[PDB]
Order: C-alpha cells, then sequence, then structure tokens
RNA sequence: CCUUCUCAAACAUUCUGUUUGGUAGUGAGUGAUACUCUUUGGAGUUAACUUGAAAUUGCCUUAAA
C-alpha cells in the first residue's frame, strides 16, 4: 500500500531493501531520467548489480538490457515512469514507485497486471509498520564518498535537481514545494541544498 | 534618533546557496599549480641548478668543522 | 562423550521452534536465526573479571557462509584488524589481499593504535566505528590497552571485543605469523568471553548455517573443549527464549561444594 | 609533438594494469588522480601506443 | 595566592587519576613477585631499557648483581600532583627538589622501587670520570657554622672538614670520599648521607629569545629519549650519564 | 552614539571561549612560504628520482570567505571589531546570521594574523576539518551559539 | 525568587566534589557539595547539586559558568527557586562481590538440582516440544 | 586542556609452530525467559537496542614573569 518515511529516511530504507531483496526481481520507478542516472551509479559503486534504464541512453542500449532483465532470475533494474511504459514484465513481486507518480489516476492500471507501495511524509492494500533502528548505516560512507569523485557530485547534482523540478510540475493539491530542502538533500547526501 | 535595527530580512534563513555555479574538477582532483612547481624543480635539479635536500645535509657534514 | 543422538534430537526441535506461523526485520529475524548453547559452572572465573576471549577450536567455519550471507544481510560482516604503531608503516591492504583472496577472506579496514585515541575518540564517532564490524582482530600487545581506547560498549558484545592474534616471530614482526593465525581465527576458532558469575552461553550464531549434521560436529567438540579445562555444572542448547534444551548435566562436580 | 616523461611512464601504468578497460580505469584512484575522463585518457593512449606498442 | 582554573584543577585529578592506579598496579605484581605466587601474571621477571645514541632501544634482563646508578630528577609528568608512595620514596632518597641528583646502589630489593619513580627521574650507571667531575664540581656540607648556627650547608672546599666529619671510618680527603663512591665499600653508607643531595643546574636555564628555542628543541627531544611505559610490566629506562 | 549594526562589535567573544577557539584554530595553520617551498623542493628531490590527501587549513581572505559564506562551506567564522574602514565588515554578521552559519566576533585583529601567517585578517573561517576535531568543532559552535548568539539577540537593537 | 542552591550538570570526566568544592570555593564561602554516581562502580553519573551561604554568590556563579567550554562539553549551571533544597546523593565508591556460597549440604542442592531438571524436562512439554530423557 | 597498562615465558624451527599467563569499561535509559547461589534481599550472570561525552536530587615550580 505504502511507507511513511521523511526525505532523510528515503533512499536510506531504499538501499536497507535492495540488499535483503538480492534473491528477487523487484522494480523501482522515479519521476526523472536523471535521477535514475545516479542510483544506477550508487549500487553498482557499493556492489549490488543493479541495471540502468533511462530516456538519456541509447535506444540498442535500451533494448539489449530490458531484453536480459526478461531472460534474468536474480535481477534488478532502475527504470523511470515513462520508459516502463506497455512493456511490463510478470517476473515481479515488488513494484516500488520511489517519487510521486506522473498520472495519479494512471498508477491504478499499472499496478492490476507483483505489490505496490508509495513513500510519503509531505504526501486497496495495507500500510507497512517501520522500524527505525535497523536502518542501513551508509550515510557518511556516502558523504565522504560523494565529495571525493567528481562525477558521482555531477549525478547526484542533477539527481537531486530534476527530481525537485519534477516535483514542481506536478497537479495535486498534496505535490506542491512544501518538503523542506534541508531534508531533501541528505537523500542525495549534502551538507548544502546544491 | 536611535531606532532597534529591525532585521527585517535575516529574520529568515536561507537555505539554498545563492547562486548555482557548478563546482570545478579541480576541486576535487590534486592541484596542477603544485605539479607545475612540482616539475619546474625537477627540471632544476637534472640541470644541477638546485642541490636536492638529500645532499644538503653532505654539504654541512663535511663542511664548518 | 556426549550422546549425538540428544543433539540430533535437540536441532530438530529447533528446527520445530523456528518453523512458526513489518518490512525490516528489528527482532522477528534475530529470535529466528541466534542459537546460543549455555555451558553452567560454580563461579567461572570467580574474583578476576577479565576480558580474554576463549578461542575454542571448530572443525567447520561458520564465519565462512556469515560472510557470504550477510553480503545478502543489511548489517554487513567487515573484517578488522587493530596494528601496532610500526606495522601499517611495514604493511599495506594489498599485500593481505595478496595473501588471503587465495583461500577467499577480506581485510576490510587495517587500524592503528594512534586512530583509536585521535579520530575515533568521540563517543558517537567510536560506537557507530565499531558496530559496524563484528569480527574485531588485534595485535598481541595493543590488546591490554584496548579497554580504554575503545571503552566498555565495544565489550559488552562478544563481536566487538577483540580477538588476541600473534604477528610476532621472536619479537620480530613477520607478515607470515598474521596470515596463518588470522585463518585460524577465522576458520578453525569460535570466540566466548568469561563472565565471573555462573552461566555461560557461546554465541554460535544463526541456525540457518552449516545443515543439522554439521551442527553437531559444532557442540560435539565446543562439550570436548570446555568440560576437558573446566569442571562443569550444566549444558543447555537455547534459541533466544524457548524452552530449554538440557544437553549435559554432571553430579560429581558439586561434590566438592 | 611528444608526450613527457611523466606521462608516458604513467601510462605505461595504466595500461599493465587495465589494458583497453577505461570505465574502470576512470574510476581507479591509485593511478588515475587527476579525475580525467574516458575521452582524455584513451587519447592519450592511442598516442603512447604509437611511440611504442 | 592567585586564581586556579577550572581546566587545570580537573587536569590534576584527570592525571593523578592515571597515576595513582599505575603506582597501585606496579604494587601489585612486584608485591606478586616476591612472594612467588607467579601463577597468572604478566610477567615474572624485570627488564631494563639502554637507550643510547638513530636512537636505539636495547632490551636487556636485570642480573642479580649490585650496581652503581646516578639518579637525576626532571620534573614530569604536565599536570602530576605527587602521591603518598612518591613523597616516601623521594624523601627517603632525599629528591623533592628538581635538577637534584644522588648516589645509590642497585639491588633486588632497590628495583621495585625505581619503578615507582621512573617518571620523575632519569637513571644510569655513570663512568669514573662523571662521578670524580661531580664531586670535584658540586658538594655539599651541613654542618655547624661560627658558634650558634646550624644548618648551613656550604662546599666541599676543605679536607680536614672531612677528616673532622669522617675520619675514623677510614676517610681522610675527598678523593677518598669518590673511591668509596665509584667503589661499592664499607664507607658508601656514611659518605652517601655525607653529599646530602647534589645540585645540578638546570637545562637551557632561561625564559627569552634563544633560551625558549632552545628549550622547544630540547623538550620535543625528552619524549623521544625517554617513555612513560605506564604498564605494571614497565622496562626501566636507563641513558648515558657521561652525557647527560 | 552608534547604529545598532555598528558596535554590533564590541560585544566580542569571552575569555575562556576564546583561547579554546584559537585552541582549535591554531590546530589549522596554513603552511608558511618557507615551508611550502621545502615541501617542494622535498617532492622535486623525490619525485626527479622516484598520493597525497588534500590538506585542512583554514581560510583567510575577506572575499574567499564571503564566498564561503553564503555558498554553505563555512562552518564557523572569526571576525575581528577593529578594521580601518569598519563597512568592510558590518555587513558580514549579518550576512551569517542569514545563511544561518555560526560566527563570532573576535577581539584583536592581529590576534587573526596570527592563525594565519599574516599581519592582520580581519576574517578568518574554519571551513573543513580533520576527522577527530569534527566532534570539537560542532561542540565549540555549541558554545560559541549560546555565549554569543543566545546571550546578544539584543545586539541588532540598542544604540 | 531565586536561592543559594545551585545545579551544574555536564560536568568533565573526572570533576568530583574534591574539585567542585575546591573551585567553587573562589567564588566563595560554600555549605554544601554533593554529586550523583553510580552504585554498581564508583563514578561520577555527570551532574551535581552545590549550595552556598550567600543567595547573590550563586547567581554572580551563574553569570559566569553558564556556557563555559571545559574539555569535550561545556558546563550547564541553572539557579534554583524557594525551596527545592539538595537532598538525597551519597557518596558512593566501587562495590565489591561477597562471597555468600556453600552454607546448604551436597545432597540437598543435588535432590534440588534434580528436581529443577525433571521439571525442566516436563517444562517443554508444556508449549509444543517433545525431547527424550 | 594531561592523554590512556603498545608483551613475556615453556616447549618446537614447518623461514614461525604449539602452549601458558596478561585488559576493572562515560553516564542514563528501553528490553522479550533462562541460569546457579541465597533464603526474600536481589547476589552474580545471560540476547539485543537507544545516545551530538546527552544528564533535576535512588538510604616537583625556569611548565615563569
Amino acid at each position: 500500500g505504502y511507507v511513511v518515511c521523511d526525505s532523510d529516511k528515503r533512499f536510506l530504507l531504499l538501499f536497507s531493501f535492495l540488499k535483503r531483496n538480492q534473491k528477487k526481481k523487484i522494480i523501482v520507478f522515479l519521476s526523472s531520467c536523471n535521477s535514475v542516472k545516479y542510483y544506477a551509479e550508487l549500487l553498482n559503486y557499493i556492489d549490488l548489480p543493479v541495471l540502468e534504464l533511462h530516456g538519456k541512453q541509447k535506444q540498442q542500449k535500451r533494448t539489449n538490457t530490458f531484453f536480459e532483465f526478461c531472460n534474468a532470475e536474480r535481477g534488478i533494474l532502475i527504470c523511470t515512469d515513462v520508459a516502463a511504459r506497455g512493456l511490463d514484465i510478470p517476473a515481479v513481486d515488488w513494484i516500488i514507485q520511489f517519487d510521486p507518480p506522473d498520472d495519479p489516476r494512471d498508477y491504478i492500471h499499472r499496478v492490476g497486471r507483483g505489490k505496490s507501495l508509495m513513500f510519503l511524509t509531505p504526501n486497496p492494500l495495507n500500510e507497512y509498520e517501520f522500524p527505525e533502528n535497523k536502518i542501513a548505516n551508509v550515510q557518511s560512507q556516502l558523504e565522504k564518498l560523494i565529495k571525493s569523485n567528481y562525477y558521482l557530485h555531477q549525478t547526484a547534482k542533477d539527481g537531486y535537481r530534476s527530481y525537485l523540478q519534477a516535483y514542481a510540475s506536478h497537479s495535486l493539491k498534496t505535490v506542491y514545494q512544501i518538503d523542506k530542502l534541508d531534508l531533501a538533500k541528505v537523500a542525495k547526501s549534502y551538507g548544502f541544498p546544491v | 534618533p536611535y531606532e532597534p535595527l529591525i532585521d527585517w530580512f535575516t529574520r529568515h534563513e536561507e537555505v539554498m546557496p545563492l547562486t548555482a555555479v557548478p563546482e570545478p574538477k579541480r576541486r576535487f582532483v590534486p592541484s596542477k599549480n603544485e605539479a607545475k612547481r612540482v616539475m619546474k624543480i625537477v627540471r632544476a635539479i637534472r640541470e644541477g641548478r638546485i642541490i636536492p635536500p638529500k645532499k644538503l645535509k653532505e654539504m654541512k657534514e663535511k663542511e664548518k668543522i | 562423550a556426549i550422546p549425538r543422538e540428544r543433539v540430533i534430537k535437540a536441532v530438530n526441535e529447533l528446527i520445530k521452534f523456528t518453523s512458526k506461523p513489518l518490512l525490516e526485520d528489528d527482532e522477528e529475524e534475530l529470535k529466528k536465526d541466534l542459537q546460543l548453547i549455555v555451558v553452567n559452572n560454580k563461579s567461572f572465573t570467580g574474583t578476576s573479571k577479565s576480558f580474554k576471549l576463549k578461542l575454542l577450536n571448530v572443525k567447520h567455519s561458520f564465519y565462512k557462509p556469515w560472510k557470504e550471507a550477510s553480503a545478502t544481510a543489511v548489517k554487513d560482516f567487515k573484517v578488522l584488524l587493530i596494528l601496532k604503531d610500526s606495522d601499517i608503516k611495514k604493511v599495506s591492504e594489498d599485500d593481505l589481499f595478496d595473501q588471503l583472496d587465495s583461500e577467499g577472506i577480506k581485510v576490510d579496514e587495517i587500524i592503528c593504535g594512534k586512530d583509536l585515541k585521535t579520530v575515533y575518540k568521540a563517543y558517537e564517532a567510536r560506537n557507530a566505528f565499531i558496530s559496524q564490524f563484528s569480527l574485531i582482530l588485534a595485535d598481541d600487545s595493543i590488546v591490554t590497552s584496548l579497554p580504554k581506547l575503545m571503552g566498555g560498549k565495544a565489550y559488552n558484545k562478544v563481536e566487538t571485543t577483540p580477538i588476541s592474534i600473534r604477528t610476532h616471530a621472536n619479537k620480530e614482526f613477520s607478515l607470515t605469523t598474521l596470515t596463518n593465525n588470522i585463518k585460524k581465527v577465522y576458520m578453525n576458532q569460535l570466540p566466548v568471553k568469561l563472565p565471573r558469575g555462573t552461566t555461560l552461553n557461546v554465541h554460535l550464531g544463526n541456525l540457518e548455517w552449516l545443515r543439522p549434521e554439521e551442527f553437531v560436529d559444532n557442540v560435539e567438540l565446543i562439550s570436548e573443549q570446555l568440560i576437558k579445562a573446566y569442571q562443569i555444572r550444566s549444558i543447555f542448547i537455547k534459541t533466544n527464549r524457548s524452552p530449554v534444551l538440557p544437553l549435559y548435566y554432571n553430579q560429581d562436580v558439586l561434590d566438592e561444594l | 609533438r611528444s608526450q613527457s616523461e611523466r606521462e608516458e611512464e604513467w601510462l605505461e601504468k595504466l595500461y599493465k594494469k587495465h589494458g583497453d578497460d577505461y570505465k574502470k580505469m576512470f574510476f581507479d584512484k591509485k593511478l588515475n588522480i587527476y579525475q580525467q575522463s574516458e575521452g582524455d585518457l584513451k587519447r592519450r593512449l592511442l598516442r603512447w601506443k604509437k611511440r611504442n606498442g | 595566592n592567585k586564581f586556579v582554573r577550572a581546566e587545570s584543577i580537573v587536569a590534576k585529578t584527570l592525571a593523578t587519576s592515571r597515576e595513582k592506579e599505575r603506582i597501585k598496579r606496579v604494587s601489585i605484581l612486584e608485591d606478586k613477585k616476591a612472594k612467588n605466587e607467579t601463577q597468572h601474571i604478566a610477567s615474572g621477571k624485570d627488564f631494563i631499557l639502554k637507550i643510547t645514541e638513530g636512537l636505539i632501544r636495547e632490551k636487556t634482563t636485570y642480573d642479580g648483581k649490585p650496581a652503581l646508578l646516578f639518579i637525576v630528577r626532571v620534573r614530569g609528568p604536565l599536570a602530576v600532583n605527587i602521591p603518598n608512595k612518591a613523597f616516601k620514596i623521594l624523601s627517603l632518597l632525599r629528591l623533592v627538589e628538581t635538577n637534584t641528583g644522588v648516589f645509590v646502589k642497585l639491588t633486588k630489593n632497590v628495583y621495585p622501587l625505581l619503578k615507582v619513580i621512573a617518571p620523575y627521574v632519569v637513571i644510569g650507571k655513570p663512568s669514573l670520570s662523571s662521578i670524580r667531575s661531580l664531586i670535584q664540581k658540586r658538594g655539599r656540607i651541613i654542618y655547624k657554622g661560627e658558634n650558634e648556627a646550624e644548618p648551613h650547608e656550604i662546599v666541599l672546599n676543605d679536607n680536614n672538614i672531612v677528616e673532622e666529619q669522617l675520619g675514623d671510618h677510614g676517610i681522610i680527603c675527598v678523593e677518598d670520599i669518590i673511591h668509596e663512591i665509584a667503589t661499592m665499600g664499607e664507607s658508601f653508607s656514611v659518605c652517601n648521607f655525607f653529599l646530602q643531595p647534589f645540585k645540578l643546574n638546570r637545562e637551557v636555564s632561561g625564559f627569552g629569545s634563544l633560551n625558549r628555542l632552545r628549550k622547544i628543541k630540547q623538550r620535543e627531544a625528552e619524549s623521544r629519549t625517554r617513555q612513560f611505559s605506564n604498564a605494571a610490566t614497565a622496562p626501566v629506562i636507563e641513558v648515558d650519564i657521561d652525557s647527560l | 552614539k552608534v547604529p545598532p549594526t555598528i558596535a554590533q562589535f564590541q560585544y566580542t567573544l569571552d575569555r575562556n571561549t576564546a583561547a579554546e577557539t584559537f585552541k582549535l584554530f591554531n590546530k589549522y595553520r596554513p603552511e608558511t612560504a618557507a615551508e611550502k617551498k621545502e615541501r617542494l623542493t622535498k617532492e622535486a628531490a623525490a619525485v626527479a628520482e622516484g598520493a597525497s590527501p588534500k590538506p585542512y587549513a583554514v581560510k583567510y581572505g575577506l572575499n574567499h570567505v564571503v564566498a564561503l559564506i553564503e555558498n554553505k562551506k563555512a562552518k564557523l567564522v572569526l571576525i575581528a571589531n577593529d578594521v580601518d574602514p569598519i563597512e568592510l565588515v558590518v555587513f558580514l554578521p549579518a550576512l551569517c546570521k542569514k545563511m544561518g552559519v555560526p560566527y563570532a566576533i573576535v577581539k584583536g585583529k592581529a590576534r587573526l594574523g596570527t592563525l594565519v601567517n599574516q599581519k592582520t585578517s580581519a576574517v578568518a573561517a574554519l571551513t573543513e576539518v580533520r576527522a577527530e576535531d569534527e566532534a570539537a568543532l560542532a561542540k565549540l559552535v555549541s558554545t560559541i551559539d549560546a555565549n554569543f548568539a543566545d546571550k546578544y539577540d539584543e545586539v541588532k537593537k540598542h544604540w | 525568587e531565586y536561592s543559594g542552591i545551585i545545579y551544574v550538570s555536564r560536568l568533565p570526566h573526572g570533576f568530583h566534589e574534591k574539585e567542585l568544592s575546591k573551585y567553587f570555593a573562589q567564588f566563595g564561602d560554600l555549605k554544601e557539595v554533593r554529586l550523583a554516581r553510580n552504585k554498581k562502580t564508583g563514578n561520577s553519573r555527570h551532574y551535581g547539586f552545590l549550595e552556598f551561604v550567600n543567595k547573590e554568590d550563586a547567581m554572580i556563579a551563574q553569570e559566569s559558568m553558564n556556557n563555559y567550554l571545559l574539555m569535550g562539553h561545556l558546563l550547564q549551571v541553572r539557579v534554583l527557586p524557594k525551596g527545592a533544597k539538595i537532598e538525597k546523593l551519597y557518596k558512593y565508591k566501587k562495590r565489591v562481590l561477597v562471597e555468600k556460597g556453600i552454607t546448604k549440604p551436597v545432597k540437598q542442592l543435588k535432590d534440588n538440582m534434580k528436581q529443577k531438571h525433571e521439571e525442566r524436562i516436563k517444562k517443554l512439554a508444556k508449549s509444543g516440544i517433545e525431547f527424550k530423557w
């Protein structure tokens, strides 16, 4: 149904899932195609071998990687909302959209084709009670990791920005620029909101 | 004549930095000015016009006795 | 010699007790996993509260699958090496990987005695440093100095308290003495503390590791080394707050009281 | 126009470590300090290969 | 009469905590070494470190042989107040004053007491010239003044003063005192309490331009040429007294 | 008679706090022109025959600092009260308040110069810090926010 | 109003009644000083109370020590109103173990162990577990 | 505003192996049944977790001027 998490504990909770669910086939959805260019660099760097799908990469790569995910057994991909339209795989158990969606109505059609949940503190199936203590302590490791690579500083820069630009180009009363930037920055690990 | 300065603008703290200037590579990479100086002294040692710090001890171990 | 049949029957009852009818694994998974073998005596080390970890020899490694699928678990297994002030000046991490990837163990971080008293001296920085790691190794010399440098919270567990490793061939440091002793502690030894009281549990760890026939060999040799060295009272196999499994029961040690 | 005595020797260090794996080479820290991109790196390599092998 | 800052008053206690616990620790292991109850302690023997001059650290065990030492007062460590066990030994050796030397013989009874005062003293076996030059350069004698005054400590100027105070023990002159000090004899306990302590001048000996920098250079040379072991199996640091 | 944003100075940091500031700050000395030169000659000797990490030292140009506040790089800022044109700094305590950056007016413009190899400094700031002193800094900050920011909430008012 | 009794917290590691009495003596004649400690082992809870014979002395000490960075953690001092006196804080040393053991005969405790062991085998059967011997 | 108990033997040489002994910890709190002793008092143990070193009262002098 949904999980309630703050903008600090947002990617913290996501990273906590992907390590334990390495055996399974789960789907992570983002709003921007410039957000997945960050996550599919971090997780491949910290050795959770995820797959990368976005608009900014070439079509033959977009085909030959997504094909490999269909024929896999243990795999995991990161793809956007708009790029994953029409090509859905039954080989799935968790459909977990991370960002707020494009259409609040069309997402219902996206599910009933897998288990669905959202992430909302600023904003059928059951909610999920969440332990505060057992989140992974990889934040200061990431804070050291961001300010010492440049490439991951730039991809985080255009991860944070593109996410927040898509957050402002929404239509709902819930998703209308309420979330403070002192929390949203630590999702992409910053001392200042870029 | 002497009103207290009512801080009508500093009351509210800023979240983001003022400018969105992209950080340069050189702020993360080892400095190239340092590399320039080092590779200048390197030349000076090959030419023999700067005597190395290791031999400078040997020039005073033999002299001023 | 203890009966192996009662050990098989014990672990089978542990299988039945673990097969019983949230999105994170806060307590449910630990109470499922964590086996502990209790050993009772009339006053273990009765007056001296030393923090020595008795390295009980075991045929089969439980640290190995603890590595392989702590990779899947949220809390990762990483190998720490506390050394002395001349060692890091002499030996890098790359030489450790050169000689320990051959069998397949990985040294995560090497740590000086300087680092625990300057950079990791802040209490939250210290706690969050050590609690990340499960295997704590310390060169023989530094071990006695370590209750002060890493504090008491590092000693409340069995994981976070260090293991005394010898690195000195006739007081001279050698890499080889480290290379083979890291192997012996890792695959052939299980550490456990000795409290000043009566009760002692041995943290065998997760029930899921080493198919129950192997678990018999673990328990067998543990009793083969704890009853020979010390006179003891009682032994119980216990998963977290089960009705206990009385394994060994002695009536000839109590006569001296 | 040629390449520098150190630059060449630093390029040898890369090729003997990775060969033609520019991605791994670009994410390396021990040899690739000044975080030069693949295009910059491979250009230098193609040049170094022309004076050597 | 001055105000005492808070930082200093906590620093003194925080350092004496280390010193009280350290002295008790050495006291326990040395008590358990003498009673032959060496069942479960760190080490049941005695090492001596001899640091010479590029700084070679030797590790040699202490023999049962009686040796001749010249203990020199240091002033160390920083925030420490001396405990009861330090007040006692330094009263017996009469080394309450800083920059002050004394001669003692080292035996199996003397050596355990040496580990207690090791952060306060710098020890070592002197040579014949170190002893002989020291006595002919510095020397005090506490005896009566003109007619009334007692506490005059003057100087080893004469040999007839040596006659009047010692005499019948076989000692006649200052060089004979040097003989019974360099070579361990009968009259050593007689003349050792006759030259009570020595008055060594301090190093550098100033606060100013050149003297502060020279004190800085020597102060960093201290921690290199001397270590505080703090453990119950502390190897006794012996240094060159001919150089010192 | 003083307008409130002037003599928002003169209400400086106290004795015990001040020394403890320098206790931290003297740990973060920039290399001297002599030292920098020898370091590089040490490099040249070595690198002519046969790795390093980025070095923390405090930051010291008025420019550089006014860059650093407002960009969030700054953590602590030290601002000397007596300056030839006061105007050269009068905005600075407010700017910091506005970017939420912890600041303290220190006494002795020369005293800043000490910690930085220069004659004077007007302003120095500790941006990045070593691992061990990270806690030391953040506590100092709090100490400063108590005895300076909270103690003088009325520094923006009263002539 | 306020009273001579003071509250001090965030005390340094090893800043005891000896040094609380000695340092705050320089502010003036103190009446009565305490420090809360653990009973399991004799060490400070890092907070204590002390009283002055002068109320004005209490407020002067508070003015000068309210935020005092002292070896890794800043001293917090608070005045107390009329009432709320210094009551029950005892000097607790390191408490040692006392060896009360044998007294009862070996045959009594043996059959006590037999009773507890047979009931122990009769305990697993109460909740879904069957185990031999 | 000082910085912390930075290694010893007995046997064995497979280029270092075995055995023996060595550590008294910031405080405060959350915590699911077991262990022996004691005779009612908790005595001492046994998983785990929280935390900016957090907190409201358990009966020697040249390291100076």
